């Protein structure tokens, strides 16, 4: 068991530094790739504060995208603007089986648009808003994903900063693809912007300190919280009590919680940085080797030879029956280019 | 007692 482990760690070397330098190219050489009207508007998925991600149809070949499309007017703070050129620019470098695909990108007068497989399984939220919590299987399954897929992206430098239930689609064969790379960011070391969700906020955020990829470790303890209790740990109304239990340092676990689990949370949930999983000398080793892994055959899991806990139901190509619905609104393209100087780069 | 909903995120608070 002990030979078979390091041999593993040997070949997990030797595919990230591939994959790096599958990544570089892409990186150094990133536009343009399709324009709005190749494609029917059918149905709003989701929305945000500045913008929404619609199901389209290309007109040509008949399949079927998610489309973001961001308002250029909305995307005004300064950060806003940096964090939607990252996202581009990392969709199109990265690949990985639990991380979606970008196909196209384009820009009008008025918006920017990113084109991307789509997901037709639902968000695990509104999954698990409905089922109530995850056994501790099913949420280990899920798990897994999270953490191959931080392995490989923290070896590109990269920190996702956005890890929450809205975040990860279920695919047809039920296992995850992570989207909305609207935080992440290349990071050689340290970065300062106050940014992500409340609930997942690492304290070092919240504390307005130079931080790391350490942040995603804690955010993977809130997750698995919130898979297996059903509610996150650090939990209340309004976010400014969220960031008073956040800082404390105390979390209290449910009753059916085994005790391999809380270990795992104690471990990941850590405010102590010199003390927390995934940040120490074995890095992400001390979560991949953790007792509530034990069962887990990582290499089976990211060669998709896993049966899934469910998979969702699926009636045709450009079914949406497992999203919610929102509000349409109208997509108007101004005659006038706005912030065409901003979103040079994009 | 806490939010149930469909969390935003924050890009600078
Ligand atoms: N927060 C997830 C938004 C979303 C929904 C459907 C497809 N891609 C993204």
């Amino acid at each position: 068991a002990a030979a078979k482990k390091g041999s593993e760690q040997e070949s997990v070397k030797e595919f990230l530094a591939k994959a790096k330098e599958e990544f570089l190219k892409k990186w150094e050489s990133p536009q343009n790739t399709a324009q709005l009207d190749h494609f029917d508007r059918i149905k709003t998925l989701g929305t945000g504060s500045f913008g929404r991600v619609m199901l389209v149809k290309h007109k040509e070949t008949g399949n079927h995208y998610a489309m973001k499309i961001l308002d250029k007017q909305k995307v005004v703070k300064l950060k806003q603007i940096e964090h939607t050129l990252n996202e581009k620019r990392i969709l199109q470098a990265v690949n990985f089986p639990f991380l979606v695909k970008l196909e196209f990108s384009f820009k009008d007068n008025s918006n920017l648009y990113m084109v991307m497989e789509y997901v037709p399984g639902g968000e695990m939220f509104s999954h698990l808003r409905r089922i109530g919590r995850f056994s501790e299987p099913h949420a280990r399954f899920y798990a897994a994903q999270i953490v191959l897929t931080f392995e490989y992206l923290h070896s590109l430098d990269l920190i996702y900063r956005d890890l929450k239930p809205e975040n990860l689609l279920i695919d047809q064969q039920g296992y995850i693809q992570v989207t909305d790379f609207g935080f992440a960011k290349r990071v050689k070391g340290r970065t300062w912007t106050l940014c992500g969700t409340p609930e997942y906020l690492a304290p070092e955020i919240i504390l307005s300190k130079g931080y790391n990829k350490a942040v995603d470790w804690w955010a993977l303890g809130v997750l698995i919280y919130e898979m297996a209790a059903g509610y996150p740990p650090f939990f209340a109304d309004q976010p400014i009590q969220i960031y008073e239990k956040i800082v404390s340092g105390k979390v209290r676990f449910p009753s059916h919680f085994s005790s391999d689990l809380k270990d795992l949370l104690r471990n990941l949930l850590q405010v102590d940085l010199t003390k927390r999983f995934g940040n120490l000398k074995n890095g992400v080793n001390d979560i991949k080797n953790h007792k509530w892994f034990a069962t887990t055959d990582w290499i089976a899991i990211y060669q998709r030879k896993v049966e899934a806990p469910f998979i969702p139901k699926f009636k045709g190509p450009g079914d949406t029956s497992n999203f919610d619905d929102y509000e349409e609104e109208e997509i108007r393209v101004s005659i006038n280019e706005k912030c065409g100087k901003e979103f040079t780069e994009f | 007692a806490g939010r149930t909903g469909r969390r935003q995120a924050i890009h600078d608070i």
